[PDB]
RNA sequence: UAGAUGUUUAAUGUUAAUUAAUUUAUUAUUUUAAUAUUUAAUAUUUGUUUAUACAAAAGUAACUUUUUUUGAAUAUAAAGAAUUAUUAUUAUAAAUAUUAUUUUAAAAAUAUAAAAAUAAAUUAUAACAAUCUAAAUAAAUAAUAAAUUAAAAUAAAAAUUUUAAAAAAAAUUAAAAAAUUAAAAUAGGGCAAGUCCUACUCUCCUUUACAAAGAGAACGUUUAUAUGUAAUUGUACUAUAUUUAUUGAAAUAAUAAAAGG
RNA sequence: AGUUUAAUGUUUAUAAAUUGAUAAUUAAUUUGUUUUAUUUUAAAGUUUUUAUGAACUGUGAUUUAUAGUUUAUUAUUUUUAGUUUAAUGUUUAAAUAUUUAACUAGUGAUGGCACAGUUGUUCUAUAUGUACCUAUAAAAAAUAGUAAAAUUAUUUUAAU
RNA sequence: UUUAAUCAAAGUUAUUAUUAAAUAAUAUUGAUUUUGGAUGAAUUUAAUUUUUAAUUAUAUU
């Protein structure tokens, strides 16, 4: 029901396959789902990776499993032309914050007499 | 009454007829009705491996939410927020992010010091991603001289105590962050 | 992850008896500078004031009593350093000495107001005499804190918070968001029910022919 | 889950708790009929609402019949 | 695998989608027996068809009104709205033992009925004097 | 079991009271139809019906000196024997006498007599004995 | 099969269908660790087979505390 | 000495009403699960030298800081016969790296392996040579009622003989042989019944069925009916009869259980 | 650690039988505040209800020619490192290993998918279905009603 | 230095614990962390049968 670049190759050897996780708030529709009926599709990418017919294990070659939690959140799809095509920065959590010194500081910590 | 099977068979002993085999199991007798455990003993669901390949459950939990209900809005005393607001950038969970970022980024003392080095080293969360961390390095510490980040996803290192109780640290991540010129630290000599 | 062995924990349960919920004493009446004399146990009599007291584990510090020799294992630069002090003793083993009766006396947090009590309440009120004590406080740090990190009492009491140009916009920011949601989700409550309205605007047209 | 618990069947009367289901066209199953809002009012409430001549209407009796589902039983009186 | 073993078993989480109706979609019945009017070519408010209304239980919507004549195709739905939402097996234990008597259990709905507090029983028993 | 072990770690089974017997099993329904047993207690003969039975063909020339239809007590053995199965009521006890082939009216009292039955009316005083009662003119099913 | 006791620190032989071992290379006997097995005890840390735990504690109560 | 004519335990025992000498009558030969022997001065171990290709699944006893890409996210070593064991786990790619584990100073049997004779590669060969100590270290296995023996002769018991008896005079130790001791009332013929087997004419409970009735029989179902062995079963006037007709057969060549020689 | 037939009958207080039946009565004459629950241990073939199993060995269906050779022959006769057998091994380097022994020449096949126990495959061996085909897993009782084997306490007092 | 060779094993050990089992009539949407993630059908277990519902006698048939 998903992006299907994200099952099967985008392109010749399979660049988009994996696991994908989208914030909450966009409309980019991600793959990882936690429902009985996808878990014994989304632990084999855990276990044992996928073989694309082109010899090249994609989402997981050696030892360490992926952690589909912490994969930091979807931010377009793939086009041949580009690496990506980043299609929502709105998930992206560029730290906008500024921070002045001039006036009336607040040190991390504070004293008390 | 329930009246016990009987099993003396002489003078009559004729259970050929009418006798229905009563041999099916005793369910009077053990009417004690709390189940049995199952044969085959299917471990507690907690997982107990600790080392490198501990994997994450992908099985969502019950009580996972109705703690992250409580924790985003008094669950059992406050009602609900509206949805329009709960699915917004406004609710306060996604709010208190977009204005007050928690993130750690533990630069390891060991990469740079008295050495120089055009390469520092992070130990960032899993969670920020290549280009989240450029944008927290020219935001907070106006480095922005960095030109290509690697991303090396390395899994928290264990550890047991005195007693000998398997411990870990918080996984985090490695990112060589190329810069672009060569930072050292000059500790004091 | 692994059990320890039986006997292993039997050693470890000992130890660290602490770790059970609640194995303070219920109420805590041993604070720093009591009167006070053991009871039975090791040298059945004595009487010394209490100096220190480990409140999680149920015992006091008290002079003179229980003393032992800490010995003090050092590196290459100091030797083999013996030293003497007095020791932890439990605080189920000794009971207080009454400034007038000086025997035994139980020791409870009163409440109720009996001659001018500044909050109308006894502290520590002792069963044969009557005369009460104070519960006093536990110290804080006189000498703790880094000028070039801790910032001011003035500078934490500098009260920028105008809830009257904020607040009035949080309720904005949020309203927007109710009211986005809402029409929004007048879609399916438009762009699927004037569909089938149609089918009965276009009914009443071809009823209307008809008769005609 | 369900939003919205539907009411009970037939809760016209004010006194008398509504007749078991089936009856009045539900499940059958129970000998009873649980008005919660018969019972979460109050009883100088549930006579309030009410006079005698009608207290006397809707504690009425049908016993050997029934008195919703025509030529029958009381489902309410039978063995199930 | 060591892993596959205990952690497979636990409890993903449960609730009772109930049954979705393709063929009979009951949202597209606030548009049936409404009279329209002539000029304007829109259904004119009929007060009467609230009240000929069986309000029909639904998961994303909270009632669905709908004209009593099309209700017996909703049968199921309502049959599925009050069984309580558990398995049976799981409040089991409010059915076999002798909480049997204070418990509803019409269309398997295994909710509460009114209980008196302790309280008041006993007030509600000594302005009885008895 | 030892102190604990997966043996009782777990939990197998558990087991309850066990319900009991029919309490006048042994008078099975083949001798109360073969035999009656009299005399006086202490002399207790447990006669059965005496003499040939086979069903010969269309012969049996003399009916008048066929069948005596006498009692005559069994084989001294056997009534040990089925005796047996009849003291085993109670065993151990020298006091019990054996329990009767027929039932006795002490017998039939003293069962629903007990002080738990003192308030159940019907069966009381052997209902189950006596002729029905008329039932209802208006009774219906 | 089975001519000694059931624990892994019988005396007797055994046999893999009846008493199946883990293969356990050593590990401490009813009398207490000999010498052999706390060659690793001092140096790797815990018993050879892994399956034992490592209660390093009262000699940190004599080193460090 | 001691009640008696011999097989259903003795107890206020630190009064489960006690508080400093209780010195507690208490143990199941074997089926239990733990330890300890004996086999054991042992069997097996023993590390000084060979010729290098790539995947995947496979593990994760596991560490990492150090350059994965210019793709964002992700991941880059480790097996399986229980093992660090008889082993190139080879789908693919390959061709001049000395590319890094094998004790011992004796002798026999055996085990591998080896010049000469009654045109070929063979023989058999249970023939030289050649390889396989010991001690040192490490240590298992099945087995175990114990002996006071055990050389050697010699008779005695439904008996088969473990013993006992007379008569002898039989010493340690290591090594090597297996003569004796520690592993079934059996093998072969000759007969007769039985199970197995085939075969139906007559036997029993088959169900799956088919037709019949019933519905103006587009079909769905419920009763009444004898078919195949479908296929399982089993079948040696007081007298003086009766309890058995009720499936029938085949060297059914092999099995089984008996007798007989 | 280890095996279960109540060695006792004190005041309220009263317990008979008999016909095949109706019934009949010198049914002679007891006992009992009502006494009830127990019946070894271990232990075979088996049954039964649900379940699981093709990573083993069994038979499909997708591979359409990385090797040397005899005969003109594209068949071939072959090659044969793939094919029904004999010794050693004897808790053995292996819970079937190394050599010995009996024929077929991949344009039709290494698993794709598929089958499962009162039954699969079946080239029809009552062979093989994960190191004992009594398949494995779970729960249970009729299962030594069977020359089965065990059954805990000396000093005694009646016999065959 | 000589031992001719042999012959014996009897009766005590530290420093740390409060767990099991039965009993009790007053809880209960599954024990082991944050669903779906498209905004949708994943997270459905329902049907008149000794059932996690468990029965004060010795008569008659």
């Amino acid at each position: 029901k998903w992006p299907a670049w994200m099952d099967h190759g985008a392109d010749g050897t399979g660049f988009g396959i994996g696991l994908n996780r989208t914030h909450p708030l966009s409309k980019l529709r991600g793959n990882l789902r936690r429902n009985p009926s996808e878990i014994p599709r989304v632990l084999n990418m855990m276990i044992q990776g996928v073989w694309h017919k082109s010899g090249n294990k994609l989402y997981f070659r050696g030892g360490k499993p992926p952690n589909p939690s912490t994969h930091p959140y979807l931010t377009g799809e793939p086009c041949p032309v580009y690496g990506w095509k980043v299609t929502d920065p709105g998930v992206i959590r560029e730290f906008n914050l500024p921070q002045p010194e001039d006036k009336t500081r607040y040190k991390p910590y504070v004293a008390l007499q | 009454r329930f009246y016990r099977p009987l099993v003396n068979q002489g003078i009559n002993l004729w259970r050929s007829r009418m006798g229905r085999l009563h041999k099916g199991w005793t369910t009077w007798e053990y009417n004690r009705d709390v189940i049995p455990d199952p044969r085959p003993f299917p471990e507690p669901a907690v997982n107990n491996y600790f080392g490198r390949s501990r994997i994450w459950n992908p099985i969502a939990g019950k009580i996972g939410l109705v703690n992250r209900k409580a924790e985003e809005w008094g669950w059992p005393h406050q009602r609900p927020p509206p949805t329009g607001l709960r699915r917004s950038p406004e609710y306060f969970p996604f709010f208190f992010s977009r204005y007050f970022p928690d993130v750690e980024v533990r630069l390891v003392l060991d990469s740079v010091l008295n050495n120089e080095t055009t390469r520092p080293i992070f130990h960032i969360p899993q969670d920020m991603s290549k280009q989240e961390l450029v944008n927290y390095l020219k935001n907070i510490y106006n480095i922005d001289n960095v030109v290509r980040i690697r991303v090396r996803n390395m899994r928290g290192r264990r550890f047991k105590n005195e007693v000998g109780e398997i411990k870990s640290l918080p996984d985090y991540k490695v990112a060589v962050v190329e810069l672009d010129s060569p930072v050292s630290i000059v500790f004091k000599q | 992850a692994r059990d320890l062995e039986s006997h292993q924990k039997i050693q470890i349960a000992g130890r660290y008896p602490y770790f059970s919920p609640d194995y303070e004493i219920k109420p805590w009446i041993w604070y720093p500078g009591d009167t006070v004399e053991v009871v039975s146990g090791e040298g059945a009599g004595q009487r010394g004031a209490i100096i220190a007291v480990v409140k999680y584990k149920n015992e006091i510090l008290v002079q003179n009593v229980n003393v032992q020799d800490v010995v003090i294992p050092a590196s290459e630069t100091r030797p083999e350093q013996v030293v003497q002090r007095e020791h932890p003793i439990s605080v189920l083993r000794v009971r207080h000495v009454d400034p007038s009766t000086n025997q035994l006396c139980h020791l409870e947090i009163v409440k109720v107001r009996n001659k001018e009590t500044g909050e109308l309440e006894e502290r520590r009120i002792s069963l044969e005499s009557g005369a009460l004590l104070p519960i006093p406080a536990p110290e804080e740090t006189v000498e703790a804190g880094d000028p070039l990190k801790d910032t001011a009492i003035q500078d934490a009491d500098e009260e920028t918070y105008d809830r009257e140009k904020e607040m009035p916009l949080l309720v904005v920011r949020r309203l927007q968001a109710m009211e986005n949601y809402f029409v929004d989700s007048l879609q399916k409550s438009h762009e699927y029910h004037k569909a089938l309205q149609m089918r009965n605007a276009q009914d009443m047209q071809t009823f209307q022919k008809d008769v005609l | 889950v369900a939003p919205w618990v539907p009411p009970p069947r037939h809760d016209v009367k004010v006194t008398m708790p509504p007749p078991p289901g089936g009856e009045v066209g539900g499940s059958y199953g129970v000998s009873t009929g649980y008005s919660d809002r018969l019972a979460r009012t109050p009883y100088w409430k549930r006579m309030a609402l009410s006079t005698y001549a009608l207290r006397m209407k809707e504690n009425e009796t049908r016993y050997p019949m029934s008195p919703h589902r025509e030529g029958e039983y009381d489902l309410r009186y039978t063995v199930t | 695998s060591h892993q596959l073993k205990r952690i497979l078993n636990k409890k993903s989480l449960h609730k009772y989608n109930w049954d979705p109706l393709h063929m009979y979609d009951p949202r597209k019945l606030v548009h049936a027996n409404r009279y329209v009017d002539h000029d304007t070519y829109e259904e004119k408010y009929d007060p009467h068809w609230e009240h000929n209304a069986h309000l029909v239980p639904d998961q994303q919507f909270y009632n669905i009104p709908v004209p009593k004549e099309y209700k017996d195709a909703y049968w199921w739905r309502d049959l599925q709205a009050r069984r309580v939402q558990c398995p049976t097996e799981w409040v089991h234990f409010r059915m076999h033992t002798k909480d049997k008597l204070k418990y509803d259990f019409q269309d398997l709905a295994f909710r509460k009925k009114f209980e008196y507090s302790y309280e008041d029983v006993v007030a509600n028993a000594k302005d009885m004097c008895s | 079991p030892k102190a604990g072990c997966e043996e009782i770690t777990r939990q197998g089974r558990r087991v309850v009271l066990k319900p009991q017997e029919y309490f006048a099993q042994h008078r099975m329904q083949v001798w109360q139809m073969r035999f009656k047993e009299m005399g006086p207690p202490f002399s207790r003969v447990w006669v059965a019906l005496g003499g040939k039975m086979r069903r010969r063909r269309i012969g049996r020339q003399i009916d008048v000196k066929d069948m005596r239809y006498y009692w005559r007590p069994i084989e001294p053995q056997y009534q040990r024997l089925y005796m047996s199965r009849l003291r085993i009521k109670d065993h151990s006890n020298k006091r019990v006498q054996p329990m009767r082939l027929r039932a006795t009216n002490n017998d039939i009292g003293q069962a629903s007599s007990l002080k738990e039955w003192e308030r159940s009316s019907d069966r009381k005083y052997g209902a189950a004995l006596a002729p029905p009662k008329k039932r209802d003119f208006e009774f219906r099913v | 099969y089975q001519r000694g006791s059931w624990a892994p620190g019988s005396k007797h032989q055994k046999h893999m269908s009846l008493n199946p071992t883990m293969y356990l290379y050593r590990f401490a006997g009813p009398h207490g660790p000999g010498p052999y097995v706390m060659k690793y005890w001092w140096t790797l840390g815990c018993f050879p087979t892994g399956i034992e735990r490592p209660f390093r504690l009262p000699e940190f109560l004599a080193s460090y505390q």
